[PDB]
């Protein structure tokens, strides 16, 4: 029991492919 | 054409899309060298003539 809330974690890097100044969905 | 490239890569990244998801960089294998790729040419040819 006891549940708790992540805000925002759990988040990684989904592909190996390097970008920069630039936004992804 | 492959030439040198002065961005920095993560350790665990190998290639760049950053643009219309279209490959630009290329992390070398044996030498763990960023390259550059472009293409090298193209375009039209126009004729002046009086
Ligand atoms: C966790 O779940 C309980 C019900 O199962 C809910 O009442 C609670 O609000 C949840 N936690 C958060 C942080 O929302
Ligand atoms: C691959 O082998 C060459 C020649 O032995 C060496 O110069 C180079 O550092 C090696 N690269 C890796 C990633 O081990």
């Amino acid at each position: 029991p006891a549940y708790t809330n992540s805000f925002t974690r759990g988040v990684y890097y989904p592909d190996k492919v390097f970008r920069s100044s630039v936004l992804h969905s | 054409v492959l030439t040198e490239s002065n961005k920095k890569f993560l350790p665990f990244q190998q290639f760049g899309r950053d643009i219309a998801d279209t490959t630009d960089a290329v992390r070398d294998p044996q030498t763990l060298e960023i390259l550059d790729i472009t293409p090298c040419s193209f375009g039209g040819v126009s004729v002046i003539t009086p």
